[PDB]
Formats: C-alpha cells, structure tokens, sequence
C-alpha cells in the first residue's frame, strides 16, 4: 500500500513564521513551532503540520533529533540538528568503588558517534515503515579529538552513507537558513548516494563548503599573501614601500622604511585577516551550488512547505505508475522510465503543452486523475500500460525458446488448444 | 538570439571583412580604432576569432613598409 | 624547426642524457630580435614595444601549436625570448604594466602551449633590464624585473633587482643554461618525502609481492612449478578517452594528466596456476597533492564498474588529502575594499567591489557574479558571489565524492573489496577506506576528518600536537576500523595478496 | 530557452515512387529561401499568400503553391497538377546585392554548412 | 558428486542429463503459462514457432 | 579448504583507555574484561567479522564458548 494521507487542518498555502537565527535554537522550534514569547498563546508555525511532530530517543545522542510528522497530511520521517551546546551525564559504576559521575560537554552541528549511530538507526526505521524522509542539515562534520577517533565516529559515519543507499521511498535534503554543511557531513547525505529518490535543496541565507572559511584562510592564505595584499591596499604601506625601493636615497633612511614597514606589517593582520575570511566566505554561496548543479533549486525558508507538498506528492504519484511500468517490464531502467512518462504525457496531452512537467501541481493532478479514474476516460496511461506488458510477455516467450529450441515442438501444441478456428487456419496456412 | 546563434559564420565573414579592411595598408583612423577596440573585448571564447585578428590589426598597422628604408639607404 | 616569414626562430631542444637512460625532458624554445631605431619617449614608446612582442608572440604561438601538435615528446615548460634592440626612455613601472596587459591577455593560450616562462630584454636610457616572467595558469604572471650591473673587475656581468622580492635570480651570473628530470625523478623523491611510494611502483611490488606468495603457500602445498616473473603478471592501463569511458592502454609510466591511476592485471597465484585477474587503483599524491577532482572520481568510478561487471576485486591504495578546494584567482587578485574610512581601516569596510575595467573581461565566463552600486559618485561592481571558471575546485568535487561513496557501498557487497592507506586520508579518502571494510593501514599514517590545527583553533591551546593523536594505530587498530597493520607498502601489499589467497577468483 | 533550437535549416525526407530524397531547406531572408537537393543548391523567392499557399519564382517562371498533409502523405499542388510524397552588371546594382547578401549573413541568415564559405568569398 | 560433475566426455553425466530435462520442462512450464494468462498473443506467438521447424513438425502441427 | 574461523577467549584481558587531551581533568584507565562473556564491542566484531567473511564466499567455522551477555549498569 500507499502512505495513508489526510484532509488535514493545517493548510499548504501558508508559510513558515519561525525562521531559523545565528544563534542557539532548538531544532524542534523548525519542525512544530513554538508558543508566541510575547503572548500567552498565539503558536509561532513550524515547518510541518501542527502538533503532528513526534520524538524517540530524546535523551540519548541530543545532538541530534529525529521523529515522524507530517507535511500536508503526508506522512514523514524527519531528521534535524542541534546548535545548542548539551551536556552528557554518565553515571558511576557500583562495581567499582573509585567511580565517579562525569558530565562530557557536546557542542552542536557537530557529528560525535553516538549521534551518527541514532542518525543510522532513525533512517532505517522510517525507511523499513515505508515513509519518505526529510532532513534538515546543519553539520560541520565529524569531531576529531582523541577521545571520538577512540569512540569509533568513523564507523557511524560509514553506517550513514549504507543506510541512506537503501531507501526505497522520497528523501528530500534542506539546509536551513544561518546553517551550513562542510565536507565530511556533505560526503555523507549527499544526492548522488541514491538518486532516483533524493533531492536537495539550499535557501538563500544558507552555505556549504569543503570547509569552513577560517580552516581555508590558515593555508590558502598565509603572512606572505597578506604582506602582498596590504602591497596594494594599505595607503601606508603602499608610501613606504614606494619609497624604500626608490633607488639612490641613503641607508639610514631605507632601514627606517624597512622598520616601519614590519611594524605596519605586524599591526594590519587582524583587519586583512577578516578580509580573507569573507574573501573565503563569498565562494560559500548556494549560487555557485546552484551553477555547479549539487543542488535543485534556492528556496525562500518561508514558501518552502508548499513546494515540499507539490514535489513530494508528485513524487509519490510518479513512483506508482513508475511501479505498474516495472511490473509490466521488469527490464526497464528509471531513466527509461522517466522519459517513457514524458513521452506518453506529450503524446497525450500535446507538444504545446509539454511545458507542463516541471509544474508539480499541474502534473500531480494529471497523474491523479489518469491513475485514480476508472469508468471514465479509461486511462489511456493504463492501455500503454498494458501493450508494455503484452509487449514483455511475447519478447519473453521468444527469448525462452529462442535459447531453447528444444521445446518448441511442446510450445507448439498447447496454444493450439486455446485459439479460434480463423487463427487456426492462420496459423496453418502462413 | 536569432542572430546570435549563427555567430561562427559570422565570425568566419568578420575575418574575411578584416581581410581587405586593414590589410596592406598600414594605418588607422580615430573610427577604426574604437570599432577594433569594441570588438577585442569580446571576452567570450566564441567570438575569439574576431578578437584576435582585430589585435593583429591594431599591432600590424604601425610598422615599416621597406620603402622608407630602400630609398633613404 | 622550418618555418615561413623567416625572422622568427623555433627550436626544439631534446636534453642531453649519458649513453643510459633516454631522453624524457623535451623543450620548445623561441627566439625572435626586433629591429627599429631608438625611440624618443613623448609619452609614445609604449606602441612600438608592445605591437612588435604581441607580434611575435602571436607567431611564435601559432609555428609553437603546429610543431607541438604535429609531434608526440611531451614538453613540459616552454619558453620565450624576445630581445628589444633599440632603447626606450620608460619607468620599468609602466613596463611592467604593459608586458602584463600583454601576456595576460593570450595567458591562456600560453597555458594551452605548455608555456611557462618567459625573458625579455630592454634597454633603458643605456642600460639594459630583463624582465623573467613565469605564466602558470592564466590568471596571475608573477613578473620578476632585474637590471644588469656591469660594474665588476672583469667581463661578468651580474643581475641585480630592485629591492622589491629580490627573487632566485638575485647573483646569478649572466647565461646559464637549464636542464630538468621533467617527471619519474622527482615524482619519486615528492613521494618518498611524505612516507608513500610514487604510485607507477604499484604493479613492480606487486609483481615482487608475488613471488614472495609463491614461496609461503609453498609450504603449505605441493604446488606446481611456479611461473616466470615475465609470466606471473601481465597488465593493461586503463585510462579515459574524452567521453568517459575507459580504454586498455599500454603506454609509458608518467603519463597520467589526472592524479588517479587505474591498472587491470592478470597474474598467476598458487591458488589458480592459470587465471587470476583484478583491478588495482591509486591516487597520485604528486599531483595537486593528493585532492579528488571530477576525473579522478570517474575514474574510480569506471574501474569500479569493470571489475562489478567482470566479478573481480577490486583493490584501492589510498593516498590523498580530500576534496579539492580553491578561490577563483583571477578575482583574488583584481577585488578592491570599500572601508568605512580609508584613513582608518580598523573601523571596519562595508564591502568588496570590482571596478569596470576588470569586471568586463571576465564576466562573460561565469566566474563571479556582482551588483551595480553608485557610491562617493564612482560606479562599482560589489561582488555578491564568486564562481570561478576554473573547474574542479568547487561544490563539484562534492558531487563527485558522494558518487564514487556509493560505488564503494556497492562494491563491498558486490564483489571484494580492499583498500591501503600509506599515507595519509582524509575526508572522502577516510570514508572510502572504510566503505571497503577490509582496511590495511601503514604505520605513520592517518585517518582524519579534521585537522589538529583547526580543533585546536576552535578549543584555543595546543590540545593536539600531531594529527596521529586523531587517526593513527593508536586509534585506529584498537576501535576497528583498520584489521591490519603494516610497516610500508610492500608489506600491504603482499597482505593484500595473502587475503586474496584465501578468496575466489570471481564472484561466479 | 537555450539558442540552439531557434534554427533555420529543416531537412525533409520525401520518397517519390520508391525513391527517397533527402532535402535541407534554409533561408538567406525572410523571403529568399535554399533548398537543397541531390547534392545541389537552388535558390527560390517565396512570398506568403494569405490563402496558406505560396508564390516561388524557381526557374524564372512563377508559381502558385499548396500542400496539404495526411496521415501519411503529403499533397503538393502546382497549379492544376499535384505530386504526392511518401512519408516515412552596370557594377553599381552588383554592389547592393552583394551588400544585402552579406547583411542577411550578419543578421543571421546564412547558407547551410556544406555550402557556406563558398559564395560568401565571392 | 565429484565424478558426475567433473567428468566430461566420459560417463557423460546422467546427472547432467537429468539437470538438462528439468530445464526443458521448466521452459515449457513457462511459455505455457504465459500464454495461459495472456491468451491475447497466442496467434503472435505461433507463427514464429513455424519458421524454424522441420517440415515433418509442420505437417504434425498443419493435421493435430 | 579456506574458511573463516570465530573463536572466544576464556582468559581475563584487561581494556587500556585513554586520557582526552580536551579535557584537563581526564585519566587513563583500566576496566576489567572477563573471557567467556559477550561485551558490546566483541559482538560488533563478531558481526562485522560474520558480514565479512560471508562477502568474501567463504565457510565459516564457530567455536563457541559463550555464557550469555553482560547485564551490568
Ligand atoms: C573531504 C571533504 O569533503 S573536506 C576536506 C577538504 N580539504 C581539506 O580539508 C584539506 C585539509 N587540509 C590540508 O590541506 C592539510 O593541512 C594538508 C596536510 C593536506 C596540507 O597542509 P600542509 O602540510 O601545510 O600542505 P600545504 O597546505 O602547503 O599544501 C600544498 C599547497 O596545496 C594547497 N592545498 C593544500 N591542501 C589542499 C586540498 N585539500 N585541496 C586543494 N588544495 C590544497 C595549499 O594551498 C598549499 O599551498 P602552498 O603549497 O602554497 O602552501
């Protein structure tokens, strides 16, 4: 079967309130919402419907959260990141007596291996229900420090990308906005681990990188390409060291020069080291993602649900039909499949209208009524259908004894049995 | 962008129109000049071919014509 | 080489080598003279300089792309000497400028040529001044400018420069010629600096590692006799033609244009005296060093598909540094900052513009994108996203990771799957090591994600000290993610070999 | 949309009584047309009749043009006669001629590929 | 089971024989079956089978 | 015949942990490991090691020697 939907109360033509900040939230307060700070009542909305946001496993791993809701009244699987700093309390041991409780501080957006481990779990459960997944990104990577590489986060990691490969049903990537993903987390969720089913997808106040801005600014640029930035930037630099290298003047005037230009060398780094972290901040952008083709579309956070809902349910529709296509012949790629659909939808519709694809309402309408109508039009998607699978039984039949003369005699004789007296005599005189 | 779409064939009628517009006759005009300046910042890798050509024109044009050295020596 | 309109003059130098190994440093030279009188500078000697260079430059390119693509000797660094005969009165200043407008504007061609440097000689006033420009990629021409000083007790001559990035050439004599290994003897050296083999001794190991296997299962066996080392392995490059699909090659070692490398071998084993086939992989920690770009990627990729296809395993020597990452560099260098005071720049800056002049000639490849702003009454182009048309170096390489990730997912549980770590691994390289699950790690080696001096940035003291701290067999081999240590690469590899001892010849 | 569909050459495949020709058609103006056939280039001057027909000056001679297509034919009507297709000088005249031609090439419309660059030197 | 799987040209391997009749009878099972649910092609799917058979078999099929 | 072999120590170990240098107030320590005994990190190697060697098409050889899985806090 199919994931059940509802007629739900929380429209789809509304936007998201809560908009995600640069400082510590809760990724919960992005899924359902939060009440107003100012009134008594008066919820702040959400990304999903309602009330409809479901946790498991909050006090393990809090790093990261994970639940089921829903978008539309479409069932989802939901994954998301906390920015806040928590504290993990483990207990003491009562069979050893110099035990002692130990409170372990974790610091958000980052990856440790018992939040990777939950991730891994979160996805194959959801995946195994049969729900498609949305997740909400905001990773740095993986932790580094001795004690995590001695904890095993390699192997979580690992077990992230196996799972992620599995999945039958629609997984939809967002990074939110003030968030961004870099490296060892993009490597881990990216699109291209299962395409057929996922998607991503990047708002406008949002980055993603190979890397932080600050880790690149350490090699990329060193003191010596500072120096030769402040060489054609800083007036005072640019004075002093026209006039140091201005021939035939003294010596004792050229060493003042050179002294004064290591101080000023010295003094300027704060300010020119700002100015190659923004430098590495401006190609941390999602347009050159956009450009580069790892990401299907800039979203504004707040229009966001009503693109999800027309996407994912076209998706759903699509992988239907997709599914009676496969059963009639199993032998048949996606991308076969893809542009089988787009074909019979121009043939149908017209070649005016074969603008009308990426247009996720329009389409999803086609697809319901073409799938959902019976006694009716007739579904001609359902006769195309149909000579598929005629089509794939006779190609079976002749690849059988194509491959296997030997029982051609045999094959022969019981489908005269079953055939009228004209095709008999067809079958006699041809 | 009807026009633009065949523009290697006009590229190849803009060589053969520099051809015979700046070619043994080694000098340019104030209105030349600004034409072959427009037309070598064009960046774009398609119409490099007029670029080019356009620079050889600019360099070509302010040269000796081995008539000034033969009678003076 | 002949040539028409013979005032040009093009060479082709093959270095000289003893009466052992060949020649492999191949070396087009250009020389050209130019002849005008004196010129007398009324703000008018900039045309005569740069129209007679751009000149030759321009017929030096074309005979240079004629002979390089009629032949095959693979040079390397191509160079050009122009030599400015008559005297100019000019500030080198503004002939830096000029040679700079020059050269930048055909830079790309010269990258295309193989052309890297460059000499030019002008007399000032007089004295003459030689301007030594290396043109790597074309975006920035690191221009070194140098007078000759003849004052001296004999007939040597000196270069002297001009107190500004002195350079390699300060006291370098005159005339000096050049030579160069050019490849397969510095490759080796770059390599052996960071504790790992150069990638091309992979199949001569292998081979050794070989023998050494048909001695141990020898006493276990009462084997046949054993091959000849000619006959114990035979092997076919497989590289990538320009759709992307892969093509048995045989060629000479040195030649990969990419830092992946990829070889199918047949070979004899105790187990199967005739009949064993795999594919073997490795990464180049030479080139760029280390870093996966796109083609890499395919790389992996396509051997991955074969050895799926044919039902072999599939064998990956690991030594890179992650996913390639860079800033567009033409734009590195031609941005300007609008601070809140140019008086005081601690007060802060509102942003980082273009000027037009800059903006024009690069826009139309889709390397930046900038907005138009009106402020101080100057018209200004505040960029607002920076692409680079440099490809290899951006979110693609994200792409490409994720990709080649999932190949490993589907090979480990397609075929067998084994992977080395010599060196070093990072990022991508770690996870792919461990989407194999059959890691063998070298001593003096690391899995990271993060570096110790990034974490030590964001903790603020010298918590970590050496990156073996984070990912060495100290961490490593006693958590589970790598099943065996070893020493160096042979040992690795004659460990691959024994685990494959134990395995099918196929998945059928 | 991207500026390779906007083109100006179609090739037609008509079969006449088992013989099947492959011709390209293209235009040197909004009325001057190129038709292409058994290797050979003819220009035609083509105006538009409001009626869907056409007027062609091919040979010098002018024609009055229809087609009609079906299912699987295509009707060409010349005159009062139809053929059915199976479907799968003074120096200063000189001057403004040439400079038209080369006027249509610069506003895009030029010969096809295997003929361009022939007469265009001329 | 050594002997009847690794000898050839030999004993000739009953087994094998016995392994080559399931195989037949599977075939037959198969294109059996799928004419039995897709009746709608059977007139397709005879007249192939008469082009690469004896005349001794046409003449058995033209009279039962 | 090749085959992947499973085995189960029945002496005591004893499991070296180290010190994080995040943490200044972190220490090396010592924990206790007694044979015969399942602990989380021997039934992921068995798993792992199980996965493995069937991939490889292999038989696998299992000496079991195992009371059951620590229940400790
Ligand atoms: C896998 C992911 O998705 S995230 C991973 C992305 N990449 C990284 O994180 C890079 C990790 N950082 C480093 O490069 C490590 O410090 C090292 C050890 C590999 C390099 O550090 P060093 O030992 O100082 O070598 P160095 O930085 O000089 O590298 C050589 C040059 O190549 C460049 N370079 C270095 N690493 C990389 C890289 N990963 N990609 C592209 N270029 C690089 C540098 O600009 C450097 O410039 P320089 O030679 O002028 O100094």
């Amino acid at each position: 079967s199919s994931v059940p939907l509802l007629n739900s109360k929380d429209p789809i033509d509304r936007i998201i309130e809560f908009v995600p900040t640069k400082t510590p939230y809760d990724p919960r307060w992005m899924l359902a919402g939060r009440p107003h700070p100012t009134q008594k009542g008066q919820w702040l909305s959400g990304f999903f419907d309602y009330g409809s946001f479901s946790e498991i496993m909050q006090p393990w791993a809090q790093t990261v959260v994970v639940g089921r809701a829903r978008l539309g009244g479409i069932p989802v699987g939901v994954v998301a990141v906390e920015t806040r700093t928590v504290e993990l309390s483990i207990p003491a041991d009562p069979a050893n007596l110099d035990s002692e409780a130990k409170i372990i501080q974790q610091a958000g957006q980052v990856w440790f291996p018992d939040s990777a481990f939950k991730t891994y779990q979160a996805i194959k459960d959801f995946n195994r229900e049969g729900l498609p997944l949305m997740v909400f990104a905001n990773w740095r990577g993986f932790s580094g420090g001795m004690k995590d590489m001695y904890d095993q986060v390699l192997k979580f990691g690992a077990y992230i990308v196996d799972g992620l490969r599995e999945c039958c049903q629609p997984v939809l990537v967002y990074i939110p906005p003030q968030a961004e993903l870099r490296g060892g987390s993009w490597v881990v969720i990216d699109s291209s681990i299962n395409p057929r089913h996922m998607e991503m997808y990047a708002d406008r106040e949002s980055r993603g990188s190979v890397l932080e801005p600050e880790g690149t600014v350490e090699i990329k640029f060193r003191r010596k390409d500072l120096v030769k930035t402040m060489r054609r930037v800083d007036p005072v630099y640019i004075h002093l060291a026209e006039r140091l290298g201005t021939p035939e003047l003294s010596t004792a005037e050229r060493k003042e020069l050179e002294n004064k230009l290591k101080e000023r060398e010295e003094f300027l780094i704060p300010i020119y080291h700002q100015v190659a972290v923004q430098f590495a901040d401006l190609h941390d952008t999602p347009g050159r993602m956009q450009e580069k083709g790892v990401i299907s579309d800039i979203l504004d956070w707040k229009t966001s649900r009503t693109f999800f809902y027309w996407r994912l349910r076209r998706l759903l529709l699509e992988d239907l039909v997709k599914k009676k296509i496969h059963n009639a012949n199993p032998e048949l790629t996606d991308g076969q499949i893809q542009a089988m659909l787009r074909r019979w939808f121009v043939e149908v519709e017209g070649t005016v209208k074969a603008y009308v694809w990426d247009n996720n309402k329009d389409l999803a309408e086609w697809l319901e009524k073409q799938l959902t109508e019976e006694d009716g039009v007739h579904s001609v998607i359902e006769e195309n259908i149909k000579c598929i699978s005629r089509d794939y039984v006779l190609k079976q039949i002749r690849s059988l004894v194509q491959a296997n003369p030997e029982v051609a005699m045999d094959s022969i004789i019981h489908m005269t049995q079953h055939i009228s007296p004209t095709q008999r005599a067809e079958v006699i005189r041809i | 962008i009807f026009s633009h779409a065949q523009v290697t064939k006009k590229n190849l009628l803009v060589t053969m129109l520099i051809d015979q517009l700046c070619g043994r006759d080694p000098t340019l005009t104030d209105e030349l000049l600004n034409i072959l300046t427009e037309l070598t910042q064009l960046s774009k890798t398609t119409n490099a071919k007029v670029a080019l050509r356009a620079r050889q024109v600019l360099i070509a044009s302010h040269l000796p014509s081995y008539e000034l050295r033969h009678n003076q020596v | 080489i002949p040539c028409a309109n013979h005032k040009m003059h093009l060479y082709l130098g093959a270095a000289k080598v003893e009466v052992g190994t060949e020649v492999t440093d191949y070396r087009f030279f250009v020389r050209a003279i130019i002849r005008h009188s004196d010129l007398v500078t009324k703000e008018a000697s900039f045309e005569y300089l740069q129209n007679e260079g751009e000149r030759l430059l321009l017929e030096a390119m074309d005979e240079l792309e004629v002979a390089f693509n009629n032949t095959n000797v693979r040079t390397d660094c191509n160079h050009i000497f122009l030599n400015f005969v008559p005297t100019v009165i000019m500030d080198p200043s503004k002939i830096e400028e000029s040679v700079r407008s020059m050269v930048m504007r055909y830079g790309s061609r010269l990258w295309k040529l193989r052309v890297l440097q460059a000499e030019l000689k002008i007399n000032i006033r007089a004295i003459p001044i030689r301007l030594f420009l290396t043109n790597e990629s074309g975006y920035y021409l690191d221009i070194s400018l140098y007078k000759e000083v003849t004052d001296s007790r004999t007939a040597q001559i000196m270069f002297q420069a001009y107190g500004d990035k002195q350079g390699p050439l300060h006291g370098m004599l005159i005339n000096t010629p050049y030579v160069t290994k050019d490849l397969l003897q510095s490759k080796r050296f770059q390599a052996q600096s960071l504790g790992t083999t150069y990638i091309y001794d992979i199949p001569e190991m292998f081979r050794q590692s070989l023998i050494k296997l048909w001695e141990s299962m020898s006493t276990q066996a009462f084997l046949p006799s054993p091959p000849l080392p000619s006959d114990m392995l035979t092997y076919t490059e497989l590289v990538l033609d320009d759709q992307g699909q892969l093509v048995h090659m045989n060629r000479l070692p040195g030649g990969n244009e990419i830092g992946m490398v990829a070889w199918k071998m047949t070979f004899k084993s105790p187990e199967y005296p005739e009949g064993r086939d795999i594919i073997v992989i490795g990464n180049d920690i030479t080139y760029r060093i280390g870093s996966f770009g796109p083609q890499e990627d395919l790389l992996f990729l396509r051997a991955s598909e074969l050895a799926r296809a044919e039902g072999i395993p599939r064998i990956y020597v690991s030594a890179n540094s992650g996913a390639r990452i860079g800033l567009a560099e033409e734009i590195r260098h031609m941005f300007h900052v609008a601070w809140v005071d140019p008086e005081d720049p601690y007060k802060g800056y509102r942003y980082l513009y273009l000027t037009p002049q800059d903006y024009k000639r690069v826009s139309a490849l889709n390397s930046v994108h900038c907005e138009h702003v009106e402020d101080e009454g100057e018209s200004r182009y505040k960029i607002t996203d920076i692409i680079g048309k440099e490809e290899g170096i951006g979110p693609e390489n994200l792409r490409g990771s994720g990709m080649i990730a999932g190949e490993s997912s589907l090979a480990y549980n397609e075929i067998i799957t084994i992977s080395l770590v010599t060196c070093r691994a990072i990022g991508i390289g770690a996870y792919l090591v461990r989407l194999g699950q059959r890691t063998i790690q070298v001593e003096n080696s690391h899995l990271i994600l993060t570096g110790a001096g990034a974490l030590n940035k964001v903790l603020g003291r010298e918590v970590y000290t050496s990156n073996n701290q984070l990912g060495g067999i100290q961490i490593m081999h006693n958590n589970g993610v790598t099943h065996c240590t070893v020493c160096d690469d042979f040992e690795g590899v004659f460990t691959v070999l024994h685990w494959l001892s134990y395995m099918p010849k196929s998945v059928h | 949309l991207p500026a390779h569909t906007l083109l100006n050459t179609v090739d037609v495949e008509l079969i006449y009584e088992g013989v099947k020709y492959v011709l390209k058609v293209t235009r040197q103006s909004p009325n001057s047309y190129v038709v292409i056939m058994n290797g050979s280039c003819v220009e035609v001057d083509v105006h538009r009749l409001s009626d869907g027909g056409l007027l062609l000056s091919y040979d010098g001679s002018s024609y009055t043009t229809y087609m009609k297509e079906e299912v699987d034919r295509y009707r060409i009507t010349i005159g009062n006669k139809t053929c059915v297709f199976e479907k799968e000088e003074k120096l200063h005249r000189v001057f403004h001629y040439v400079l038209d031609n080369l006027v249509n090439v610069m506003n895009g419309y030029c010969l096809p590929d295997p003929f361009f660059s022939s007469k265009v030197k001329d």
